[PDB]
């Protein structure tokens, strides 16, 4: 059947584990190992449509593994995730929308932007503005999302799997 | 020439080949042979001899149709023959083409021939990353990554007639280590050595040996803890491991976003862990992963491998056993 090959990408403690956790089981991680990487599958049902979803929440900064390195070269749909609480984090959202043109040799690859840690609205330091006007600039989908209390996620990965079936829908056209 | 000492032998020449990462080094006489990897900006096919008591350099001999170009595939010898296995095929340039191979390519040492083992019957799956050894005459391969999921199965094949040979999948028994990639793969009497690799959310820094005969898994247990002996490597992906006498070496790889250097020595009889001490005079290597060993009499040698900030490596460095 279809599977989708789906690549979270953010900086290191922006919540890419807890996101995967919420969506796949429906728990918050107490406790989540940030230097552990590895994928995990789910089969949901898309504008009544199924799909299996295989999520790959990233960890490391080197080299990649046989597996990270095929996710990066294969995968479908990219979620670059940054925290709200941190600026850093937000910065790097560029570089990884520049990563994934080193690899794919294209922009066109499906992409999400989300800005997770939205329930600390005291310690917000990236504007919801800034993430929708930087989402724009992407030409992406942008939500702000909340892992410990599961606000938004399971948009974030609907919204993924429908540019997804945008995009391929749209080469069947021409061809 | 010093025991324990770390000597830097001349790097590879761009005009002979180029800095590479994620590739095979096999040793057939007294010559380090390298095949196949990654500089950067395509993936090669090439094969390059590095005379260990000449110190020289030279592209390697090489008639009849090479293996496509791959890195994260596997090279062991057997007799006068080097076997490939598997490993990823494409374009990096243009992300195209990408594939995994499950084909077997001999190349023949004493002719330089490159003949492809057109295997009939059932195959293993098409992988990448996995572990290979040659041990009572056949080809083992285990672990490694197809393309969708991790793997644990192990693969024999015979090498003695191409002709009569066929695949054929190994029913292990006790403890097979997890769905594991990126690890070394290090023989030593009768039993295989898997220490570490990438196994996803299940990465540990365990030891696991196998019994070829009896074709049993089994967890080496540390008492390093109770017995105030030295823990055991840090966990790690992207490393080497060689055996020499009653020992093994580990060494390179990626430790939680880190590179480390230091040399890591087990005592299979002895069920412990060491850091080896390089002399004086060593010219220490720098922390490296996805390079490639090999033994040559009483000596370690290391080439390639990614350095820091991806950038690819071409040094040969020489290590002296004790
Ligand atoms: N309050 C709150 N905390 C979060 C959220 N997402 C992550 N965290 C916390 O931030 C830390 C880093 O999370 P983690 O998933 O490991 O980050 P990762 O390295 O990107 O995978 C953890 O201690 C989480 O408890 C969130 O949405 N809300
Ligand atoms: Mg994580």
């Amino acid at each position: 059947s279809r599977e989708y090959k789906l690549v979270m990408l953010g900086a290191g403690g922006v919540g890419k584990s807890a996101m995967t956790m919420q969506f796949i089981s429906h728990r918050f991680p107490e406790d989540h190992d940030p230097t552990i990487e590895d994928a995990y599958k789910i089969r949901i049902r898309i504008d009544d449509e199924p799909a299996n979803l295989d999520i790959l929440d990233t960890a490391g900064q080197a080299e990649f593994t046989a597996m990270r390195d095929q996710y990066m070269r294969a995968g479908e749909g990219f979620i670059i995730c940054y925290s709200i609480t941190d600026r850093r984090s937000f910065h790097e959202v560029r570089e990884f929308k520049q990563l994934i043109y080193r690899v794919r040799r294209t922009d066109d690859t499906p992409v999400v932007l989300v800005g997770n840690k939205s329930d600390l609205k005291q310690l917000r330091q990236v504007t919801k503005e800034e993430g929708l006007a930087l989402a724009r600039e992407f030409s992406c989908p942008f939500f702000e999302t909340s892992a410990a209390y599961r606000y938004y996620i399971d948009d974030v990965f609907h919204a993924l799997v429908r540019e997804i079936r945008r995009k391929e829908k749209e080469a069947v056209l021409a061809m | 020439g010093t025991v324990h000492r770390w000597r830097r032998l001349p790097p590879c020449d761009e005009f002979v080949g180029a800095r590479r990462s994620k590739h095979t080094v096999v040793a057939y006489k007294d010559a380090i042979y390298v095949f196949g990897g990654d500089n950067g900006k395509t993936m090669l096919n090439d094969l390059l001899r590095f005379d260990v008591k000449d110190c020289s350099w030279c592209r390697a001999f090489t008639t009849g149709t090479p293996p496509a170009p791959r890195y994260h595939h596997s090279a062991v010898v057997y007799g006068s023959s080097m076997f490939v296995f598997g490993g990823y095929t494409g374009d990096i340039y243009s992300n195209s083409n990408l594939k995994n191979k499950n084909d077997l390519f001999e190349y023949k040492f004493a002719t330089g021939q490159w003949t492809e083992w057109k295997i009939e019957g059932r195959l293993p799956v098409a992988r990448s990353a996995h572990g290979a050894t040659v041990y009572s005459d056949k080809l083992w391969i285990f672990a490694g990554y197809d393309g969708n999921a991790r793997l644990n199965d192990m693969w024999t094949i015979g090498l003695q007639d191409r002709e009569l040979t066929c695949w054929e999948e190994v029913a292990q028994s006790g403890e097979i280590p997890p769905s594991c990639c990126n690890f070394p793969v290090a023989v030593c009497r009768d039993k295989m050595f898997v220490f570490s690799g990438q196994s996803g959310a299940k990465i540990t820094n365990n030891l696991f040996q196998f019994e070829f005969k009896d074709k049993t898994w089994t967890r080496i247990p540390t008492e390093h803890l109770l017995r105030g002996s030295p823990p055991p490597p840090q966990r790690r992906y992207g490393h080497t491991m060689v055996a020499f006498d009653r020992h093994l070496y580990v060494f390179g790889g990626a430790a939680d976003n880190t590179l480390p250097n230091e040399l890591h020595c087990y005592d299979v009889d002895f069920q412990t862990w060491e850091v080896v001490q390089p002399s004086s005079d060593s010219e220490l290597p720098s922390g490296r992963l996805f390079h490639a060993a090999a033994v040559i009499s009483d000596a370690m040698y290391i080439f390639g491998g990614t350095v820091d900030n991806n950038i690819r490596s071409g040094e040969m460095y020489r290590f002296q056993f004790s």
